[PDB]
């Protein structure tokens, strides 16, 4: 599996690693492909069996693909890194013999690699109340947002665990400010409003955070 | 650079369906194409290669065809494993690969407009000098929704973020939450807040809004 990857300031660097067990590295073309999460893949440079190197214009300048053949590893140095690198990174080649140059049968795990100036933070539990702007036919909508985090995860639960259907928590969004944000939401039937309490229960073990946070229900 | 567009976004299938997907390039390629399968969390697998040529131990119900600019991936009868995201990927060029962005084989089933509310910010967070405001579209298909943010009128361009669930396991939709974050200070500057929804099961885009003062 990859690494050298994982969190990283912007401006920082990064050396990944791609140890490969099943044939050799320099008998090969050899690339690395990335994903930013939500998204698709986006190639980023090969080493070509005769050691040719290419780069997709965005990485040019700061990214540098590489091979140890005696380790059968191969590397790609990433240094000047922003947020927009944000991605999981795969080492890929192919392992049939073929006259082709371009198709890709073999793919590693791939490794997530983050770039964010945060340093951890618990995260701000903010209700979303239920309200005529949020019930429709006798369900109302509620929950919790999860604000300003670092590092990911948190867990999200509902009366601690008593309440699961209905139940949806979002994945989390990177923040342009480099700290996490999610929202939990669950419909309920809006006559429960005034009988029944619903807390989310937020927890994020980086900061020791555990939040309970009744959602209590809006009058208009 | 060459650009790869797929479409659809979305195809919505069942088991058993004849499945086409497309995949146009900004350039000529010949058959310097391949496809790929992947699946959520785990790393792409090919399938096709040279447009047309099967990767070993791939299922014969997968084929391709197309030289130059337009290709196609044809699954011929889907099976359960089958719901994925799929990749086209060019190697016309020795010094520049790209793949197009993915078309999501996702469970068919009936149109279903979401149901949209919003949250204005809580005064809890109005303490801390930030107001956030959350739209949510409830339980919507296709996946195919566009949510645009206004404060008085304006364009929101920068401060919102969009996150959306895996199809539900049980009624085949999805969910999405978008979140519009301003200071304290400006929140309380403006009064109209403005969460405007287009999906294939409107009829028109709907807005939902507040009035800051209000609720």
């Amino acid at each position: 599996v990859e690494s050298g990857g994982g969190l990283i300031q912007p401006g920082g660097s990064l050396r990944l690693s791609c140890a490969v067990s099943g044939f050799t590295v320099s008998s090969k073309y050899m690339t690395w492909v990335r994903q930013a999460p939500g998204k698709g893949l986006e190639w980023v440079s090969v080493i070509y069996g005769g050691g040719s190197t290419y780069y997709a214009d965005s990485v040019v300048g700061r990214f540098t693909i590489s091979r140890d053949n005696s380790k059968n590893t191969l590397y790609l140095q990433m240094n000047s890194l922003r947020a927009e690198d944000t991605a999981v990174y795969y080492c890929a080649s192919r392992l049939g013999v073929r006259a082709t140059t371009g198709d890709l049968d073999y793919w590693g795990q791939g490794t997530l690699v983050t770039v964010s100036s945060a340093s951890t933070k618990g995260p701000s539990v903010f209700p979303l109340a239920p309200s005529s702007k949020s019930t429709s036919g006798g369900t109302a909508a509620l929950g919790c947002l999860v604000k300003d985090y670092f590092p990911e995860p948190v867990t999200v639960s509902w009366n601690s665990g008593a309440l699961t259907s209905g139940v949806h928590t979002f994945p989390a969004v990177l923040q342009s400010s480099g700290l996490y944000s999610l929202s939990s939401v669950v419909t309920v039937p809006s006559s429960s409003l005034g009988t029944q309490t619903y807390i989310c229960n937020v927890n994020h073990k980086p900061s020791n955070t555990k939040v309970d946070k009744r959602v209590e229900p809006k009058s208009c | 650079d060459i650009q790869m567009t797929q479409s659809p976004s979305t195809l919505s299938a069942s088991v058993g369906d004849r499945v086409t997907i497309t995949c146009r390039a900004s350039q000529s390629i010949s058959s310097w194409l391949a496809w790929y399968q992947q699946k959520p969390g785990k790393a792409p697998k090919l399938l096709i290669y040279d447009a047309s040529s099967l990767e070993s131990g791939v299922p014969s119900r997968f084929s391709g065809s197309g030289s130059g600019t337009e290709f196609t991936l044809t699954i011929s009868s889907l099976q359960p494993d089958d719901f994925a995201t799929y990749y086209c990927q060019q190697y016309n060029t020795y010094s520049w690969w790209t793949f197009g962005q993915g078309t999501k084989v996702d469970i068919k089933r009936t149109v279903a407009a979401p149901s949209v509310f919003i949250f204005p910010p809580s005064d809890e967070q109005l303490k801390s000098g930030t107001a956030s405001v959350v739209c949510l579209l409830n339980n919507f298909y296709p996946r195919e929704a566009k949510v645009q943010w206004k404060v008085d009128n304006a364009l929101q361009s920068g401060n919102s973020q969009e996150s959306v669930t895996e199809q539900d396991s049980k009624d085949s939709t999805y969910s999405l939450s978008s979140t519009l974050t301003l200071s304290k200070a400006d929140y309380e500057k403006h009064k109209v807040y403005a969460c405007e929804v287009t999906h294939q099961g409107l009829s028109s885009p709907v807005t939902k809004s507040f009035n800051r003062g209000e609720c």
